[PDB]
């Protein structure tokens, strides 16, 4: 039977300072016991000083990042180029994820 | 007076849109004729190509609906082709659903029913065409069945359609009064085609070259149209008698 | 587009009337008169057939009086074809109620729903209204014997005695004159026939131009019986009251 | 589906179909609502060109929407049934989800919204009906009286009338109703309501209906004799 | 009367006046032609230069369907684009099911039936374009012209627009003088001449020439635009003939 | 939900200084049966892109038709179809990647593993992978199926990181690819001796080599 | 596109008339005469075969049609409208009756279904009424023989005997003089031929007249034997030869 | 006259009056200008107010990082059409990772407007658009009319008194086309162009609206004190 | 008849132009924007003295930071308010923030042209939408059935609009206090109203950053009316 999910491995890490924040991630991409790429980035600048990573199943991860990047674009179009605050981005991402509650994005997301 | 614009009854119980669709039938100014032999059914129609820039091979009002059924149209070509495509689709579906070739009369009834719907339903206009279906049916033999914009249809011993239809009709009537039979008592289809052209010449009072005519022939298990040279061969035979 | 040919059947006049409803009532006023009279021990339904021909099969015919269930009947005035559409809907509605509650449908409930259908055709859909007026005659264990009428507007009202169709003005005056509350069925039968006989557009009232029916508790003990009169039975009741 | 826009604007900015629906209301039998210090009374005219009626079974002019709210109307009778049914269904739906019966304002707001929807929906004509909606909110003793009309606008009234010759009875109520001191008792409120109808009706026999609504789902309809006593009393005081 | 106010209504003559009114919109448009040749077809069109501000070569009017069919039209330009969009859908589904690219006669009827369908109802308007189109298939070259009524025929040469009569007369001479056939490269040159000659009926604004062609030998049976040296050569040939 | 019937095995590829090389054998397997031997699994799009496909062949042929249709559609109303607005490798990939992920999301996948190799308009090498799950990744060397396990290790000895790409010539790169194909013939039970190879260079363009054979094999130690 | 005519094309006029129904009845008046007579042991329905052309084969055009084995129909008015009504009438006898009860519908109920179809064309959106009046003759076990007329409005009436179309007024008067309740089937056929001769102008023979009966069961027309309860159709179309035999003793 | 009730009806001379009436709404609109060189494309728009208490109706809308338009006529219709363009530009990016060609953008707008001119019930769009953009084939300027007709130009203008600016640009063609690698000068030429369409009113700080896109410049709009430089 | 979405020869939509005439028949509504807040005021206009005027609801809350006043066929405004409230709350659910006043207005105006042969006709009511947000501060918008909206420093709509607007042209400046604006609305309403202005037939409201949208009591407005009469007599 067809299994729509996979595991692309890797790990990510976010730390916050007083006037800064970091979002780190390794560049290795795998399936089973094989390496697909030694350099495949999964931490992205999404605009408005928001960085994002969705680690786990890379296809779902790329899909989510792609949809959020697009959400930022339309937020500007619909609300007079207003900057998307990190708290507002977080709430928006909840609705993206929960929208597929019964067929989930197989990722742990950090922004 | 919006009762003349759509297909609803007028005070005198008439459908003017249907009547005006009948007048569109003669817009092409072409006359057609159909007769039956022993083994065949022949249909002929005038071919007028006025523009020199036209490709004469593409100018046609006869259609091959199925392998066995042919159809000639009297009326504008857009509506003619509309009817042809539908008839082809209906004949194909019939064969698929019921496991045998659609008879000429059954296709005529089906197309007549469709035409009837346009006379009753408002959003659909009638097609300004008269459809003459011909074949050699495996049960009924040589067959001619004709459809009009009113949704009327009937079988024919022979028939004619067009502006000068009445002249051709009486010409054929007078022959069948004389012969005392329902068909052309002839063995080959070649001579039945010759009969058809001969009696059209007499009725219309005009001579025909090879490019002034268009001929369709139905035999057992196939309907086919004739080329210019096939007709020329036929015209020569008439002249030499 | 098609806007050009729309009659706009569901609009108001400047005076606040519904054109199509008014014109449907005008149609109904030319239909054969139908009378309903409610007595203390039953209901009478009488109706005049529209100008009959001598070669019409009279016994196997139904034009005016229809059965909705065992306890309810209707008298029709208007287009018969329109009435049969509504009658079949009403028959089905009665069976739905019986299936749901295991009890025969109360008369008013059936009348309301049929009247609500008529109302819909006057407010939406762009279709012509039903050219029909009903007299409902029925019985249930809440209100007992009941007479109602509905018309193309979808408005319904209850009555002790009522007429629909032709010459209602003259017919209603005559009923208003001779009707009283303690009346019996046999008296109501006589009043119904006498009224038709005086309001008719025909020369003389005969058995072949009438449909007749009663709804009595004249069965055996606490149960209701519907009697749709046969031709010979109308002939006899017409002689018994001395009209012919 | 039938789509035609029947209710549309005219050059002068009027929606004629809504305005013609108001003419249907003007044709309807008169209806009046008067609210006292501790009650609301709904009075209704019944035309007397109809004798041989059966008043047991004939649809009553005042309808219960719930045990604590009532609705009377003027205009097309068949149209009113559709509004009453929808209102009754919404009343039960409100009890089901909110676990509390409707307020009179809420029930009015719903009915008015339905009427408005029929003024800018395709394929439908407006309701030829204006309503008077009266009652008491749950666990409240303040009387409520509201009016709606075909356009969809609604508002609260100390006293109001609708239907034929309503301008005459509104004139009467405008000088006979004191805002500072509303009818203190049930008797006073019924009498003022009957008086106002007697300006327009004809005979005080089987032409007037009266329904009294009191707090905590206390609704009762008066009989002929009970109403006739008010008619008899008013006429004797008049001859002065 | 009032018979002309609604599409799909027959007049007492048996005519659909709304279609005839759409023809008037076509007659108002710029001139376009089609020339059938030995092993293919050539299309050309007049582009009126309304202003100096129009970018030359950058408002392309001739359209390709599939990879082997060319389409040009006169009249309401947007209506023509709608017809080509449908043509592309029709050709795509044909190739999807039957594998082979759509034959030209087959393609001609697909457009014909679609245009004819827009004369059947009062809820749609007829097409305000006459479309000249064609290409090369398994049976050789074909040229067609389709009108608002849905009527179409095969043509040796075809013309439509404001200068149709001038172009038709010039086309008839080519048919008479070349009974054996005209070559592809010759037809391109002739197409230029005929557009220039047909421009006399629209001579207030000067114009821009646009040509395309399909040929079994010259373009390998595919639709291509004529550009650069071959275009300028065809322009010069046309310039020499008017003087 | 599917199961693959007629299948194609490994597709292998790598970058070199001026472009990219891609290869795949000409076999269409039917389970253990080596049924079809004339199957081309490299499909060129324009003169700047080659799509290599493994997995189900019926789905491969469907993808062929899509790419064929994409070229047709791109030419419509496009005067620069053979110039600035020609189909780039990046455009072709993203289209396929979209389709693959949409089909997996509808639980009806195209049962394939795909490698898009080409050169962009600015001269940059393009090489990216996508499969039935919609998973995408890029690397100096890319391979599918058995190729991932056996070819990648060999190709990575030549180009181990980004900085090794300018130092790798087309001669050295092709030699490594051809060697890898031999190793796969030794060790993959669903490989054939016959294969196709394609080079997309930024200077010399698209070179498509058909009917290549694995040669210089060692068996005598048997 | 799409049918935008979702509104009624038949509406009430101020006088209360339904114009399109009236105009449909006018179309029926123009139509060729047809009639029906009921006997004690059968029913006869007849009409003239108005040929459009002598080249036309009038045998291929059937004005009298079988609906069920025991029910037949004839009309006056618009032929195409009648043809589609026969198609629909045949189908509804199966879908709404035979497929439910395993037997053919009684005459009155099939008539009722046809009447419903014709009523809907009087009220539904974007359609005109049917321009025909039908005469339906039939037999069923519990009602015996019966004859019905169906008009464009959807109204239907049972008749002992009647006529519709061109010369219906005179034909009805003729039938009133001749009809009694003791008529045998052969006597009813004789009267049908007499009545029809008055309205027909040209040739009067078995080729220009179409006539069918509802009578005794015809085991020879069943097509099979072995089931005792199945005894054959009561509907039979009289042949051209059978008509001429009765025209000699006329 | 009798043939202007809806868009589905042709006149006896082959005209579509509803489309012509939609075209008339553009003529009543405030003037806007478009022009380009080989490196940049510029939109200049005169904004209109209701009165001195009101704001000035915004004329310019961004569609993507590399594309946008100016409007003249019914503003809500410009919002519908610009939204469609935003979606089409976006579809091209997500699916093909490809910036939508300005020419395809024009073709898509043409076909969307056309469908509204051939069907019953609908109406034509009541707005004209000037689309500028920078794609793989350099700078572009398009003119959209709600008849469906889209036209690529070096420069143009639409709205009331647009003929003045259109004549000026026709004279200045040879000059402004070669303003390459100089944004401020290309704007100056556009501001001088729109000035030929002014009557009784002059260009103020909250009246003028400028937009620019180019080789190393995303589509950006300037309003308020940012346009004071050009008065 | 004729299509609902038809253009006139002058290039305007008949139905939209006709709905503007309905709005001119409506009761007056005025709005003034300051740096201390935005004030919204309306004429109630009871048709009869028996009607309880406090049930006339022509000023309405959309969210805590956005208020709304109406004029014309006020029944048509109910679904517009319902949409506005849902839009405002929905945006807070999706983005954990207040929605911009302009974005709210745009969302309401999107409904306007969704009519034809969607609803059967345009709205017969104009709206004044007033609010505050962090980006653009205090704002006043005029939303029409054409789908168009203008920002205003001050604006009057309804029967007395053209006379009141001319008055607002002279009186408004960029340094008006909230109190000054309150009195100015009362002053101009009293001028254009038929019946004499008091606390029962006119209603005031405002929106401030600190306290949000508030409809004033009849007691509070009555004092402002008294304060207004005294100040006009004082010179
Ligand atoms: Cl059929």
């Amino acid at each position: 039977q067809f299994n729509p999910y996979g595991d692309n491995g890797g790990t990510i890490l976010g730390i916050a300072g007083e006037d800064f924040a970091v979002l780190a991630g390794d560049t290795r991409n795998i399936t089973d016991y094989s390496i697909n790429s030694r350099y495949e980035p999964k931490v992205f600048d999404c605009g408005d000083n928001i960085v994002m990573s969705a680690n786990g199943f890379a296809a779902d991860g790329d899909a989510l990042v792609k949809r959020f990047k697009n959400s930022v674009k339309w937020y500007h179009f619909d609300h007079n180029d207003k900057k998307l605050s990190i708290n507002s981005a977080a709430r928006n991402i909840q609705h993206l994820l929960y929208g597929k509650r019964f067929f989930p994005y197989y990722v742990h997301t950090i922004i | 007076g919006y009762d003349r614009h759509i297909t609803i009854f007028s005070p005198e119980g008439r459908l003017y849109q249907v009547e005006y669709a009948f007048k569109a039938t003669n817009q092409t100014n072409i006359n057609s004729l159909a007769v039956r032999g022993k083994d065949c059914t022949v249909v002929i129609s005038q071919k007028k190509v006025p523009d020199k820039l036209l490709d004469p091979t593409t100018v046609s009002y006869i259609f091959c609906i199925s392998r066995t059924i042919g159809m000639v149209v009297n009326g504008p070509i857009p509506d003619a082709r509309n009817a042809a495509l539908r008839a082809k689709a209906e004949a194909a579906e019939f064969r698929y659903k019921y496991g045998y070739d659609m008879p000429c009369d059954v296709l005529a009834k089906r197309m007549a029913n469709l035409s009837q719907i346009y006379t009753q339903r408002a959003y659909m206009r009638p097609l300004g065409v008269i459809l003459t279906f011909v074949s050699v049916d495996e049960e009924l033999g040589p067959s001619i069945y004709k459809t009009d914009p009113a949704g009327y249809y009937v079988g024919y011993k022979a028939t004619a359609t067009g502006p000068k239809q009445q002249e051709i009709t009486t010409n054929l009537e007078n022959h069948f009064k004389k012969s005392k039979i329902d068909h052309i008592n002839e063995e080959s289809w070649e001579k039945v085609v010759e009969f058809a052209i001969t009696h059209m010449i007499d009725a219309l009072g005009t001579e025909f070259s090879k490019n002034d005519l268009e001929v369709g022939v139905a035999t057992k298990d196939k309907f086919f149209t004739l080329s210019a040279e096939n007709i020329e061969e036929r015209l020569v035979a008439i002249a030499e008698q | 587009g098609s806007r050009r040919y729309d009659s706009r059947t569901t609009i108001f006049s400047p005076e606040g009337r519904l054109y199509q409803v008014e014109y449907a009532l005008e149609s109904i006023s030319h239909a054969g008169t139908a009378i309903g009279i409610m007595a203390s021990d039953g209901i009478v339904l009488a109706a005049e057939r529209k100008v009959t021909s001598t070669l019409l099969e009279q016994d196997t015919s139904t034009e005016k009086l229809y059965k909705l269930n065992d306890k309810i009947a209707v008298a029709v005035a208007g287009l018969t074809a329109d009435a049969e559409i509504l009658i079949n809907t009403a028959r089905i509605h009665a069976q739905n109620y019986l299936k749901t509650y295991n009890e025969d449908i109360p008369v008013e409930i059936l009348v309301r729903r049929l009247s609500d259908i008529k109302q819909g055709y006057t407010q939406h859909g762009g279709l012509r209204p039903f050219g029909v007026s009903f007299i409902y005659a029925g019985y249930d264990d809440r209100y007992g014997y009941q007479l109602y009428t509905s018309n193309p507007s979808g408005n319904y009202t209850g009555w002790k005695a009522i007429s629909v169709g032709a010459n209602t003005s003259a017919a209603q005056t005559l009923l208003q004159m001779d009707y009283k509350d303690d009346m019996k069925v046999d008296d109501a039968i006589e009043l119904a026939l006498k009224t038709l006989s005086k309001t008719t557009d025909s020369s003389a009232l005969t058995y072949d131009r009438l449909e007749f029916a009663t709804i009595r508790k004249g069965a055996n003990d606490g149960e209701v019986y519907q009697k749709i009169f046969k031709p010979q039975e109308i002939k006899d009741i017409l002689v018994k009251t001395g009209i012919t | 589906g039938y789509d035609r826009a029947l209710s549309i604007f005219s050059p002068d900015g009027h929606i004629f179909q809504v305005e013609y629906a108001l003419e249907a209301v003007k044709r309807g039998t008169c209806a009046v609502g008067v609210k006292g210090k501790n009650c609301v009374v709904l009075g209704c005219e019944r035309r007397s060109t109809l004798k041989l009626q059966d008043t047991r079974i004939t649809p009553s002019k005042v309808s219960k929407i719930d045990s604590h709210v009532v609705l009377s109307f003027s205009g097309l009778n068949a149209d009113s049934r559709i509004l009453i049914e929808k209102a009754r269904v919404e009343a039960q739906s409100h009890r089901l989800t909110l676990e509390d019966p409707v307020t009179v304002e809420y029930l009015t707001r719903y009915v008015a919204g339905v009427q408005q929807r029929y003024t800018q929906s395709g394929g439908v004509r407006p309701f030829g009906v204006s309503t008077l909606i009266a009652g008491f909110d749950p666990r409240d003793d303040e009387p409520k009286l509201y009016q709606t009309e075909p356009s969809g606008i609604y508002s609260s009234w100390s006293a109001q009338t609708i239907g034929r010759n309503s301008k005459t009875v509104r004139e009467f109520l405008e000088k006979n109703y004191d805002r500072k001191e509303p009818p203190a008792t049930v008797e006073e409120c019924v009498k003022l309501t009957v008086r106002s109808l007697l300006e327009v009706v004809q005979t005080g026999a089987k032409n007037i209906e009266i329904t009294v609504v009191k707090p905590d789902s206390d609704i009762v309809a008066l009989s002929s004799e009970e109403i006739n006593q008010y008619v008899t009393q008013i006429e004797q005081e008049k001859q002065e | 009367t009032g018979y002309d106010l609604s599409n799909s209504v027959f007049s007492p003559d048996g005519r659909n006046f709304q279609v005839e009114y759409a023809v008037k919109a076509v007659e108002n448009g710029t001139t376009s032609i089609g020339i059938k040749c030995n092993d293919g077809v050539v299309f050309a069109v007049e582009k009126l230069i309304t202003s100096k501000l129009l970018v030359p070569q950058k408002n392309v009017k001739i359209q390709v369907v599939d990879r082997h069919i060319g389409c040009v039209y006169s009249g309401l330009i947007p209506d023509g684009r709608h017809l080509v969009n449908r043509g592309r859908e029709e050709a795509a589904s044909f190739k999807k099911l039957y594998k082979t690219p759509i034959p030209i006669p087959a393609f001609a009827d697909r457009l014909g039936q679609y245009v004819q369908a827009h004369t059947l109802y009062n809820s749609v308007r007829p097409f305000g374009v006459s479309t000249i189109f064609g290409g090369v298939d398994k049976n050789g070259a074909h040229l067609y012209m389709l009108e608002p009524s849905g009527s179409y025929w095969g043509y040796k040469g075809a013309a439509t627009g404001k200068g149709r009569q001038s172009a038709k007369a010039e086309l008839e001479k080519l048919v008479d003088h070349h009974p054996e056939g005209l070559s592809a490269r010759e037809a391109v040159k002739q197409a230029a001449k005929i557009i220039y000659l047909a421009h006399e009926d629209n001579k207030e604004k000067d114009f821009e020439l646009e040509i395309s062609w399909c040929s079994l030998s010259e373009t390998n049976g595919l639709h291509k635009f004529v550009k650069g040296d071959l275009l300028q050569e065809a322009i010069d040939f046309a310039q020499k003939e008017i003087n | 939900t599917q199961q693959p019937i007629v299948t194609g095995t490994s597709v292998i590829s790598m970058k070199y200084d001026n472009g990219v090389i891609i290869a795949a054998d000409n076999l269409g397997s039917y389970g253990s049966l080596l049924r079809f031997n004339g199957v081309e699994r490299l499909i060129p799009v324009g003169d700047n892109t080659v799509v290599g496909i493994s997995g189900d062949i019926s789905d491969m042929q469907h993808i062929e038709r899509l790419l064929k249709d994409l070229v047709t559609e791109n030419a419509y109303d496009n005067p620069l179809a053979d110039a600035e607005e020609a189909l780039e490798p990046s455009y072709i990939f993203e289209y396929l990647a979209t389709v693959m992920y949409q089909r997996r999301s509808k639980m009806n996948p195209l049962w394939n593993a795909i490698i898009v190799a080409g050169v962009q308009s600015n001269g940059d090498q393009f090489l990216r992978y996508v499969n039935l799950l919609g998973v995408t990744y890029s690397s100096p060397t890319l391979a599918t199926g058995f190729g991932a396990h056996m070819a990648n290790p060999l190709l990575r000895k030549v180009v181990d990181r980004e900085s090794d790409i300018p130092k790798t010539t087309v001669q050295v790169a092709e030699e490594a690819i051809v060697n890898a194909m031999r190793v796969l013939y030794y060790r993959d039970a669903r490989s054939s001796r016959n294969f196709s190879l394609a080079i997309i260079d930024k200077n010399t363009g698209l070179t498509f080599k058909k009917n290549l054979q694995v040669e210089n094999m060692k068996w005598d130690f048997a | 596109m799409t049918d935008r005519y979702s509104f009624s094309l038949t509406t009430f006029s101020p006088s209360g008339k339904l114009g399109q129904i009236d105009y449909a009845l006018t179309a029926v008046k123009q139509g060729v005469t047809s009639l029906g007579i009921k006997a004690t042991n059968g029913v006869v329905i007849a009409t003239e075969k108005k040929s459009s052309s002598p080249l036309a084969m009038s045998e291929t055009l059937s004005k009298v049609s079988l609906l069920t084995p025991d029910i037949g129909a004839v009309y006056s008015g618009m032929g195409p409208d009648y043809r589609v009504l026969v198609d629909k009438s045949r189908k509804v006898a199966h879908t709404s009756y035979k497929r439910i009860y395993g037997e053919y519908p009684p005459t009155k109920l099939l008539v009722s279904e046809v009447a419903k179809i014709m009523q809907e064309a009087t009220q539904s959106g974007g359609v005109r009424p049917f321009g025909v009046s039908l005469l339906i003759a039939g037999h069923d076990e519990f009602n015996g023989f019966s004859l019905y007329q169906v008009d464009p409005s959807g109204s239907y009436f049972p008749w002992k005997a009647t006529a519709i179309g061109k010369g219906s007024v005179a034909a009805k008067t003729f039938l009133e003089k001749r009809w009694n309740d003791e008529l045998e089937l052969e006597d009813a056929i004789h009267i049908a031929l007499l009545t029809l001769k008055e309205s027909v102008e040209g040739e009067f023979n078995g080729d220009t007249i179409e006539l069918a009966i509802i009578g005794d069961e015809n085991p020879d027309l069943l097509g099979y034997t072995g089931i005792p309860t199945d005894k054959g159709p009561r509907f039979r179309k009289l042949t051209s030869q059978e008509i001429n035999d009765r025209l000699e003793a006329l | 006259n009798n043939y202007d009730g809806d868009t589905v009806t042709f006149s006896p001379t082959g005209r579509l009056f509803q489309v012509e009436y939609a075209l008339e709404a553009i003529k009543q609109g405030s003037v806007t200008v478009g022009l380009r060189s080989n490196t940049h494309a510029v939109l200049v728009a005169l904004k209109r107010n209701a009165d001195e208490l009101s704001s000035y109706q915004k004329k310019i809308i961004k569609c993507d990082e590399h594309m946008g338009l100016s409007l003249a006529g019914l503003a809500p219709d410009a919002r519908v059409l610009s939204n469609y363009l935003r979606q089409q530009c976006n579809y091209s990016s997500l699916v093909f990772n490809r910036k939508l060609a300005v020419e395809r953008a024009g073709h898509l707008l043409c076909d969307k407007a056309q469908k509204n001119t051939q069907s019953y019930g609908g109406r034509p769009y009541g707005v004209g658009l000037l689309i500028i953009g920078y794609d793989k084939s350099g700078a572009h300027l398009l003119e959209f009319q709600p008849s469906g007709n889209v036209t690529e130009l070096y420069g143009t203008a639409i709205g009331a008194r647009s003929q003045g600016a259109k004549t000026y640009l026709e004279r200045t063609l040879d000059t402004f086309i070669k303003i390459d690698g100089n944004p401020d000068e290309l704007i100056k030429a556009g501001v001088e162009a729109i000035s030929q369409s002014l009557r009784d009113e002059s260009l103020t700080v909250d009246n003028l609206s400028i937009a620019i896109v180019g080789k190393d410049t995303p589509f950006t709009i300037y309003d308020g004190e940012a346009v004071a430089k050009y008065i | 008849d004729r299509g609902v979405s038809t253009f006139s020869p002058e290039g305007r939509l008949f139905q939209v132009e006709y709905s503007l005439e309905a709005i001119k028949l409506g009761s007056t509504a005025i709005g003034i924007a300051t740096k201390e807040g935005v004030v919204l005021g309306v004429e109630k206009r009871a048709t009869s003295p028996l009607l309880e005027s406090d049930s006339i609801e022509k000023i309405v809350e959309i969210d805590r930071h956005i208020g709304c006043a109406m004029s014309g066929l006020t029944a048509d405004a109910r679904s517009m308010i319902e949409h506005a409230r849902t839009a405002a709350v929905t945006h807070n659910l999706y983005y954990d923030e207040d929605i911009n006043v302009e974005s709210l207005t745009q969302s309401v105006c999107d409904l306007a042209l969704r009519f034809g042969e969607l609803m059967s006709r345009p709205f017969g009511v104009a709206l004044l939408i007033a609010g505050h947000d962090a980006d653009d501060g205090y704002q006043l918008f005029h939303a029409e059935p054409s789908g168009t909206f203008y920002r205003y420093n001050a604006k009057a709509i309804g029967s007395g609009s053209e006379g009141a607007q001319a008055e607002l042209l002279n009186e408004w400046h960029s340094s008006l206090t909230l109190k000054e604006a309150e009195l100015l609305v009362l002053k101009i309403l009293k001028q254009v109203m038929e019946e004499k202005l008091d606390e029962n037939n006119a209603q005031l409201s405002c929106i401030t950053k600190q306290d949000g949208f508030k409809i004033y009591d009849n007691e509070k407005t009555a004092e402002l009316i008294k304060e207004l009469k005294e100040k006009e007599a004082a010179e």
